[PDB]
């Protein structure tokens, strides 16, 4: 976009609807036994782009919600998702060339494997190429898996360089079928409104 | 209505958590909205407890946790809260004291079992290897509790060997360089940028 991005989710809260609420957002944290003062910390260093803090990870079964999670997020931000295809090449990461934030849903064993090696400059706030080599400054990435990729040290660059948060429990409904906490656009234009200075933007 | 134990676990709990959030909301620099945090943290979580006791699982849609993880973390709450009522009754009383300067993941941070502001980087590069470097914080300020039970507030100090602060008269060393080059490089060698 060339704007920061102060100016970016600014922008985007301009864009959504007034009424939301940030409490469902922080109450499924804490539900997911989060803490909130680590998050919020966590999420702060990921968006200014940090070293060794631009990949965040959401880690668990895929009844936890964690993707929906997520990709409220992406919708939110207008960040991109990228799919991934094991290569030795970056070609694959073009969609996030022009994004603020990109998102990787469901990485594998092999995705592991291949950041490990092969976006050590992007968990290193350093430029990459995709290709002419013309090099890119790497957007923060979220990446959620229920492949916990700092437990076991398969992965030894890798693993210093990631924020990884559990999701240990099912995404809850009520009686009714519906769901406990609804994140979206709203509430999460609510939640920057809240936290805004305490993200440093 | 008669109320069921777990409703009435329920009622409680979910005011708590309620006032949880407010306090996340508010954001106080108020000493004593962080020792107010931490006792409704204490009350959450012998709420889980007592719920445990009683063969309930859910509570208020919360999965009520493990004995062990509801006792952890209130002891972790008590243990702030007391630091926090001593802290209360120093000079430094009337600092800003916010949730981020007294969340357990600050305390938990080297020096542990104190307070510090102030944070100021520090670059330790190990066997020459520039793009092997671990980076610390010096805190401009320490605040640790005497052995009379009183906070005293003072300067981190750089050297060589590593970080430490004054404490009562005695050198505290809260990162050993030594021990860190020991675990990264091996070689007796690293530079210390500050």
């Amino acid at each position: 976009s060339g704007s920061n991005m102060s100016q970016w989710i600014r922008f985007r809260c301009s864009k959504i609807d007034e009424g939301g609420d940030w409490r469902p957002i922080v109450q499924f944290l804490r539900y997911q036994q989060i803490e909130f003062i680590t998050f919020l910390g966590a999420l702060k260093s990921f968006l200014k782009g940090t070293p060794k803090k631009n990949c965040l990870v959401f880690c668990g079964p895929a009844n936890t919600g964690k993707s929906y999670f997520g990709m409220s997020f992406i919708h939110f931000i207008q960040g991109a998702v990228i799919s991934f295809v094991n290569s030795t090449s970056h070609f694959w990461l073009e969609p996030l060339t022009d994004t603020k934030v990109a998102m990787l849903d469901d990485a594998t064993t092999t995705c592991w494997t291949y950041f490990d090696t092969y976006m050590r400059n992007a968990l290193d706030g350093n430029p990459i190429s995709i290709d002419p080599l013309i090099q890119l400054k790497c957007p923060p990435i979220l990446l959620t898996t229920n492949i916990h990729p700092a437990k076991d040290n398969r992965w030894p660059y890798l693993e210093s360089r990631i924020t990884v948060f559990e999701f240990p429990n099912a995404f809850p409904f009520d009686k009714n079928g519906n769901p406990v906490y609804e994140i979206n656009d709203k509430n999460w234009k609510c939640f920057f409104e809240r936290t805004w200075s305490r993200l440093d933007l | 209505h008669m109320q069921t134990p777990k409703e009435t676990l329920s009622e409680r709990l979910s005011a708590l958590q309620d006032k949880i959030i407010d306090h996340y909301e508010n954001d106080s620099k108020d000493i004593d909205s962080q020792i107010q945090y931490w006792q409704l943290i204490r009350w959450e979580n012998a709420i889980f407890f007592a719920a445990r006791e009683h063969g309930i699982q859910t509570l208020n849609h919360q999965v009520v946790p493990a004995y062990n993880i509801s006792k952890s973390k209130a002891h972790k709450a008590i243990e702030l809260q007391m630091a926090l009522q001593g802290l209360a009754q120093s000079a430094y009383k009337t600092e800003d004291w916010t949730l981020q300067d007294t969340c357990e993941e600050l305390w938990n941070t080297e020096p542990t079992h104190c307070f510090k502001k102030g944070g100021q980087t520090v670059q330790v590069y190990f066997d020459g290897n520039k793009d092997n470097c671990m980076t610390y914080v010096a805190w401009d300020s320490v605040y640790y509790m005497t052995d009379a039970g009183t906070w005293d507030k003072t300067a981190t100090c750089v050297s060589h060997r590593g970080l430490y602060y004054v404490k009562e008269g005695y050198n505290t060393f809260y990162i050993e360089f030594k021990s860190e080059c020991e675990k990264y490089g091996n070689t007796g060698t690293w530079e210390v940028h500050f």
